[PDB]
RNA sequence: GUGAACAGCCUCUAGUUGAUAGAAUAAUGUAGAUAAGGGAAGUCGGCAAAAUAGAUCCGUAACUUCGGGAUAAGGAUUGGC
RNA sequence: GCAGUCAAGCGUUCAUAGCGACAUUGCUUUUUGAUUCUUCGAUGUCGGCUCUUCCUAUCAUACCGAAGCAGAAUUCGGUAAGCGUUGGAUUGUUCACCCACUAAUAGGGAACGUGAGCUGGGUUUAGACCGUCGUGAGACAGGUUAGUUUUACCCUACUGAUGAAUGUUACCGCAAUAGUAAUUGAACUUAGUACGAGAGGAACAGUUCAUUCGGAUAAUUGGUUUUUGCGGCUGUCUGAUCAGGCAUUGCCGCGAAGCUACCAUCCGCUGGAUUAUGGCUGAACGCCUCUAAGUCAGAAUCCAUGCUAGAACGCGGUGAUUUC
C-alpha cells in the first residue's frame, strides 16, 4: 500500500512471504515477480513481512526480457490463492499467484492485465482498475 | 442476501459458509464444503456421484410431482 | 437491461450464440450468429422490470 | 552481555498468577457508579453459555467500504430464564474498606438454592434456613428490625438472586446463587425494591436492551498442565536440540542467581477468572416466542436453536441474550452479564442493529438446512416417512 | 501364493505365545505420521525430512582413453473382464 | 569512549543560532594496556539460537524551550527508559559490508547474562595435504580437510498443585499486600489552505483502516484423524458365497467430535496528581521580575479507576449445627 493508493484496506490474509513468485499477469515483458519486500508491513524478529492482495511489494523479475531482469522493482499483487475472508463472510481463493509491475506512484508499466483481479485491489490502485478485465 | 449453490453438489449455500474458487477463466465455482471441494479438485464428474442433484436429474429420481399434471389456463372471449 | 429468455432456466446472465428466429437477437445479415449476454429466466431482485400478463381478473 | 535483538515478553504480567480460579462463578469486581436519579434495578445477571451461530445484519459506518453493505458475523447465545430474588445484603464504608453488616432473605426458599448450601442433598435433613424461616411468624419484627438497619445505615445494597437451573437443559440441579448491586435512587427505595421482589421473579428485559454494550464475566476453557510453549507462545527451539525442544532455551542469568517472576514456565492453563468488556446485545430473546431466531426480514417461524439442537448444551426454551461475537467461558457455565462501566460513545458502540438472518442450521456437522421444513422441502420423500 | 527372486507381505508342517502387572492418558520426551499459503527466507551447511523408484515403449547433451558418459536428461503407458 | 571551563577564531556582518584553536578541569569502565589478589586435588573458549531483567550517554513515539525556525524539512536543548528498535546476501565470526522494509532500525550491563538449555561452524589433542623454516625429529600467533558435547531423583529458586491446627460445617462477601498493558503508522478530510515572489506546503477537530502486543473464543474457513465412521484398492488366509483375519494403525478418497491458526473470529477502560515548560499575582530591590510567600495551565510519567491473585497465622455477613 502507501503512496498512490487512494482507500484503505481491511486486513486480508497473507498469502506471500519474501521469496515467494509470483506470476506477473502484464503485458509488461516480465514472466514473474519474485517479493523482496512488502511496504507498509512491520517489524518482529523472525518473521517474514508477507504480501497479500493489493499489496504494493518490491520484486526483481525472474524470468523476462532482460531489460527488466536484474533489478528491483515495485509490484501489486492482484491474484492470490491463500484462501482468505471477506466481510461477507466468504473465505475465497484464486488458482494462481500474481501480481504486476508498476510505479511508486502506482501506475502500471504494462497496459494490460491477464486473468482476472480481485475487487480489494481494484478499489485501491485505479490505474489497475482500468487495465482490468473481470473483477473477482 | 442471497443463497448461492453448490457448483459442484446442488446444495444451497446459506451466507458465509463454504469456499469460493476463481479459476483460471473467472469461471467462479462455489462449494458448500470440503467434500464437494475435493471431489471437484479431483476432476470427480459430478453425474457420476449418486447424491448430487446433477446425478439425481440426470437419472430421473424421485421427481414424481413435478411430471404430474397441472391446472393453468383462460377462456376470454372479448 | 439485459432481457430474460424463456429457457434458460437461472437466476444469473449468461453468454448464449444466438441465431435466427429467436428472442433477444435480430440477425443483421443472412446466416449471422452472435455471441450476446441475456438473463436468466428466473426472478430474481437483479430485475429492474418484471414482464406480467393477466389470466384471471381479481376481484 | 545484552540480548543481541530487542522483541517484547512473551505474554501479559497483569494476569499472573496463571493458576486455577478459586470458583466455576468468577467474581464480580466492579459494578458501574450509581446514578441515584434512576429506577430502581439489577446491574447484572446470571445465565449460561449454550453455543455460538451466525447473523446477517446491513451495517451502518458512514465511511466504512461496507457501509450499507451485508456483513456476516459470529455471535454466542446465554440462556437466561428469570433469576430469582432472595435475599438483600446491606455494607457500610469503613477506614477498612466495605463491610456486610446483614442480609435479610426471603421466608420461601426455593429446592434449587437450598440445594446450593448443600454437599449432598440426598442424604441431608434439608434443614436450612428452617429456623431464618420462623422470624416471620411474629407480626415480622426482627425481619423489620433487619431492613430497618440496612436503611439507617449502609452505603450500598445488593440482592441475593438465583438462577433457575431447572428451566435449563443442564444436569446439575444445584442452582447458582450471587449478589448484584442496585443502582436504582436511594438507598431506602432500594430496600424497599429488595423486599418487595422476594420470591418474586427477575427477567433479563429489565436489565438489558436492544445494541447495549455489556461485559461477561467468567471462568476460562481449562486445559490441564501446560508446557511452556502454548502457555506463553514462546518460540519452539530448533529440530537439532537434546532434551526437548517446546521450552525456554534460558530461564535466566547468572545473577540474580534465582529463576524470575517474568519468565515463561510449565504449569496450568486455562480455567481462569477473566472480565470481557464490550460485547454488543445484538438480540435479547423470549422464550415464549416461537420464531426467536426469525427475523423482520426472514418471517419464517423457528426459534434460535439449531437443527439438533446446540451441540453439547440442549435447546433454550427461555429468553436469552445474542451477544456479538464470543464471550470468556464454555458450553454450560454459569457467566455473569454486566452493564458497562462507563458511557461508550464509540459510535461502533451506538450503532444500532437490525438482525436480517439469523443462522439455525446443525451445528453438529455441515448442516445445509434451518428448518425440517426446509429439508423436507429440497431433498424429497425418503424411505422411513409417508 | 504373490513376484525377477533364497526380497518384502500372507500361509502349511514343526515350535512359540516366554519379556512384572493394574488404572489413567498432564507437561516434557522417545519412536511413528499429517498439515492451508509461501518454498530454504531456517542453518556454518538443506542437517533432518520430503520428492524419485518396478516394468513396457519412445527419447537421450557436453566430453571421452571410443570401452563410456547412460536408468543421462525428458516423456507415455500399467487394473478387471 | 564520553562531558565541561576560558574564548582567539569560524559562521556575509556577528565570539557563544550551530561550532570552536591554544590551554585547562573532569567523568566512564561494552576499548586496550598495567598489575598478579582469588581460582591450576579445574569456576567447560568464540559466535549464534532462545529467554528474562536492568542501565541511559534517547534512534523512534508524548509534551516542551532554541534556531542563521516564512512554509515544508532539519539542527540544538529539557522532562522522559512508559513503549518499540526488524527482514535478507557474504563471513564460524563478534565486527564489517551491501540489499530492503520501517515510526525508528539507539548504545550498553546482568561471571565479556545465558553449553546437566541447544548447537559445534571457528579456536585447541590424536589422521592428513600444501607453503615457509629446519641436516633431521619436528615447528609455524600461515592456508586446508576429518574429528564421541556425560549426570538431576537432592536443596533452594521459579512455575503450577494439595493441605493439619485456631468449635464443626456451608454459603455469600471484604480487600491489605503484590502484579498490571497496550503500541505505532497510513488514507480521507481539514486543503492545494495557513506561509511563500515562486518552487513548494503543514497542523488541531472529525472519519476509515492498519502495525506490533495482549486476553479469549471455535458460528464460519482451514489443519489434524484409531470415530479404524462410510466407501475404495493390493497380497494372502477362512472350500465358494456372505462376512471377515493378517500386512507394528497395510494403502487411498471423504470424514463427524475434540483440539486448534493473524491460516479463523471477537474484546483490550477513564479519572486525578505532576515533570519539563509557558504563565498569574508579587515582594525582595519605591523600578523590575513565573518565585521568595501564594497560585493557573500542563507529558507515552505517576496514583487511582479498571483487570488478575487473595494474607494458606488479615477480616465481615449469613445458614444449619449430631444425644442411644
Ligand atoms: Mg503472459
Ligand atoms: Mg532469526
Ligand atoms: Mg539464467
Ligand atoms: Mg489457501
Ligand atoms: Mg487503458
Ligand atoms: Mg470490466
Ligand atoms: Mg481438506
Ligand atoms: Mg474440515
Ligand atoms: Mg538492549
Ligand atoms: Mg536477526
Ligand atoms: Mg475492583
Ligand atoms: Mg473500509
Ligand atoms: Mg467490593
Ligand atoms: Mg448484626
Ligand atoms: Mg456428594
Ligand atoms: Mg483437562
Ligand atoms: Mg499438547
Ligand atoms: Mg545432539
Ligand atoms: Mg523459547
Ligand atoms: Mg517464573
Ligand atoms: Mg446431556
Ligand atoms: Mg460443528
Ligand atoms: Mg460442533
Ligand atoms: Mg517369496
Ligand atoms: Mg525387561
Ligand atoms: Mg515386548
Ligand atoms: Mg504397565
Ligand atoms: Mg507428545
Ligand atoms: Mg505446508
Ligand atoms: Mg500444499
Ligand atoms: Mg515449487
Ligand atoms: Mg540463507
Ligand atoms: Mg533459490
Ligand atoms: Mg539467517
Ligand atoms: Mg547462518
Ligand atoms: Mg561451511
Ligand atoms: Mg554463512
Ligand atoms: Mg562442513
Ligand atoms: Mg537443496
Ligand atoms: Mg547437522
Ligand atoms: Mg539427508
Ligand atoms: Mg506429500
Ligand atoms: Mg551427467
Ligand atoms: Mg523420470
Ligand atoms: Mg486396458
Ligand atoms: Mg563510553
Ligand atoms: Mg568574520
Ligand atoms: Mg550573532
Ligand atoms: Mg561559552
Ligand atoms: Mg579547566
Ligand atoms: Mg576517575
Ligand atoms: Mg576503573
Ligand atoms: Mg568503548
Ligand atoms: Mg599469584
Ligand atoms: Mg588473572
Ligand atoms: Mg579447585
Ligand atoms: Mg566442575
Ligand atoms: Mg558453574
Ligand atoms: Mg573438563
Ligand atoms: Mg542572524
Ligand atoms: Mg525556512
Ligand atoms: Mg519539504
Ligand atoms: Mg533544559
Ligand atoms: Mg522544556
Ligand atoms: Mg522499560
Ligand atoms: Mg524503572
Ligand atoms: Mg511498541
Ligand atoms: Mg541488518
Ligand atoms: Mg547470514
Ligand atoms: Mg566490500
Ligand atoms: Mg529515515
Ligand atoms: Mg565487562
Ligand atoms: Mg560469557
Ligand atoms: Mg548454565
Ligand atoms: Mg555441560
Ligand atoms: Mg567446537
Ligand atoms: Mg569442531
Ligand atoms: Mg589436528
Ligand atoms: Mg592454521
Ligand atoms: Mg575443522
Ligand atoms: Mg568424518
Ligand atoms: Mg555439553
Ligand atoms: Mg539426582
Ligand atoms: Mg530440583
Ligand atoms: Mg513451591
Ligand atoms: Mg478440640
Ligand atoms: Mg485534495
Ligand atoms: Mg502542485
Ligand atoms: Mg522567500
Ligand atoms: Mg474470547
Ligand atoms: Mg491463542
Ligand atoms: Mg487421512
Ligand atoms: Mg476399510
Ligand atoms: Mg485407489
Ligand atoms: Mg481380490
Ligand atoms: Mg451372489
Ligand atoms: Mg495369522
Ligand atoms: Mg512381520
Ligand atoms: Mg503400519
Ligand atoms: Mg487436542
Ligand atoms: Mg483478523
Ligand atoms: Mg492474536
Ligand atoms: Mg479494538
Ligand atoms: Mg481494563
Ligand atoms: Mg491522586
Ligand atoms: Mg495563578
Ligand atoms: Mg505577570
Ligand atoms: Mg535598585
Ligand atoms: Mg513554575
Ligand atoms: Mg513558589
Ligand atoms: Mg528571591
Ligand atoms: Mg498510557
Ligand atoms: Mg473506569
Ligand atoms: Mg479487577
Ligand atoms: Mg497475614
Ligand atoms: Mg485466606
Ligand atoms: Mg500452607
Ligand atoms: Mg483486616
Ligand atoms: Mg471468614
Ligand atoms: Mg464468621
Amino acid at each position: 500500500s502507501g503512496n498512490g493508493a487512494q482507500g484503505t484496506k481491511f486486513r486480508i490474509s497473507l498469502g506471500l512471504p519474501v521469496g515467494a513468485i509470483m506470476n506477473c499477469a502484464d503485458n509488461s515483458g516480465a514472466r514473474n515477480l519474485y517479493i523482496i519486500a512488502v511496504k507498509g508491513s512491520g517489524s518482529r524478529l523472525n518473521r517474514l513481512p508477507a504480501a497479500s492482495l493489493g499489496d504494493m511489494v518490491m520484486a526483481t523479475v525472474k524470468k523476462g526480457k532482460p531489460e527488466l531482469r536484474k533489478k528491483v522493482m515495485p509490484a501489486i499483487v492482484v491474484r492470490q490463492a491463500k484462501s482468505w475472508r471477506r466481510r461477507d463472510g466468504v473465505f475465497l481463493y484464486f488458482e494462481d499467484n500474481a501480481g504486476v509491475i508498476a510505479n511508486p506512484k502506482g501506475e502500471m508499466k504494462g497496459s494490460a492485465i491477464t486473468g482476472p483481479v480481485g475487487k480489494e485491489c481494484a478499489d485501491l490502485w485505479p490505474r489497475v482498475a482500468s487495465n482490468s478485465g473481470v473483477v473477482v | 442476501m442471497k443463497v448461492e449453490i453448490d457448483s459442484f453438489s446442488g446444495a444451497k449455500i446459506y451466507p458465509g459458509r463454504g469456499t469460493l474458487f476463481v479459476r483460471g477463466d473467472s469461471k467462479i465455482f462455489r462449494f458448500q464444503n470440503s467434500k464437494s471441494a475435493s471431489l471437484f479438485k479431483q476432476r470427480k464428474n459430478p453425474r457420476r456421484i449418486a447424491w448430487t442433484v446433477l446425478f439425481r436429474k440426470h437419472h430421473k429420481k424421485g421427481i414424481t410431482e413435478e411430471v404430474a399434471k397441472k391446472r393453468s389456463r383462460k377462456t376470454v372471449k372479448a | 437491461g439485459f432481457p430474460m429468455k424463456q429457457g434458460v432456466l437461472l437466476p444469473t446472465r449468461i453468454k448464449l450464440l444466438l441465431t435466427k428466429n429467436v428472442s433477444c437477437y435480430r440477425p443483421r445479415r443472412d446466416g449471422e450468429r452472435k455471441r450476446k449476454s441475456v438473463r436468466g429466466a428466473i426472478v430474481g431482485p437483479d430485475l429492474a422490470v418484471l414482464a406480467l400478463v393477466i389470466v384471471k381478473k381479481g376481484e | 552481555s545484552h540480548r543481541k535483538y530487542e522483541a517484547p515478553r512473551h505474554g501479559h504480567l497483569g494476569f499472573l498468577p496463571r493458576k486455577r480460579a478459586a470458583s466455576i462463578r468468577a467474581r464480580v469486581k466492579a459494578f458501574p457508579k450509581d446514578d441515584r436519579s434512576k429506577p430502581v434495578a439489577l446491574t447484572s445477571f446470571l445465565g449460561y453459555k449454550a453455543g455460538m451461530t451466525t447473523i446477517v445484519r446491513d451495517l451502518d459506518r458512514p465511511g466504512s467500504k461496507f457501509h450499507k453493505r451485508e456483513v456476516v458475523e459470529a455471535v454466542t447465545v446465554v440462556d437466561t430464564p428469570p433469576v430469582v430474588v432472595v435475599g438483600v445484603v446491606g455494607y457500610v464504608e469503613t477506614p477498612r474498606g466495605l463491610r456486610s453488616l446483614t442480609t435479610v432473605w426471603a421466608e420461601h426458599l426455593s429446592d434449587e438454592v437450598k440445594r446450593r448450601f448443600y454437599k449432598n442433598w440426598y442424604k441431608s435433613k434439608k434443614k436450612a434456613f428452617t429456623k431464618y424461616s420462623a422470624k416471620y411468624a411474629q407480626d415480622g419484627a426482627g425481619i423489620e428490625r433487619e431492613l430497618a438497619r440496612i436503611k439507617k445505615y449502609a452505603s450500598v445494597v445488593r440482592v441475593l438472586v438465583h438462577t433457575q437451573i431447572r428451566k435449563t437443559p443442564l444436569a446439575q440441579k444445584k442452582a447458582h446463587l450471587a449478589e448484584i448491586q442496585l443502582n436504582g435512587g436511594s438507598i431506602s427505595e432500594k430496600v424497599d425494591w429488595a423486599r418487595e421482589h422476594f420470591e418474586k421473579t427477575v427477567a433479563v428485559d429489565s436489565v438489558f436492551e436492544q445494541n447495549e454494550m455489556i461485559d461477561a464475566i467468567a471462568v476460562t476453557k481449562g486445559h490441564g498442565f501446560e508446557g511452556v510453549t502454548h502457555r506463553w507462545g514462546t518460540k519452539k527451539l530448533p529440530r537439532k536440540t537434546h532434551r526437548g525442544l517446546r521450552k525456554v532455551a534460558c530461564i535466566g542469568a547468572w545473577h540474580p542467581a534465582h529463576v524470575m517472576w517474568s519468565v515463561a514456565r510449565a504449569g496450568q492453563r486455562g480455567y481462569h477468572s477473566r472480565t470481557s468488556i464490550n460485547h454488543k446485545i445484538y438480540r435479547v430473546g423470549k422464550g415464549d416466542d416461537e420464531a426467536n431466531g426469525a427475523t423482520s426480514f426472514d418471517r419464517t417461524k423457528k426459534t434460535i436453536t439449531p437443527m439438533g439442537g446446540f451441540v453439547h448444551y440442549g435447546e433454550i426454551k427461555n429468553d436469552f441474550i445474542m451477544v456479538k461475537g464470543c464471550i470468556p467461558g464454555n458450553r454450560k457455565r454459569i457467566v455473569t452479564l454486566r452493564k458497562s462501566l462507563y458511557t461508550n460513545t464509540s459510535r461502533k458502540a451506538l450503532e444500532e442493529v437490525s438482525l436480517k438472518w439469523i443462522d439455525t442450521a446443525s451445528k453438529f456437522g455441515k448442516g445445509r438446512f434451518q428448518t425440517p421444513a426446509e429439508k423436507h422441502a429440497f431433498m424429497g420423500t425418503l424411505k422411513k416417512d409417508l
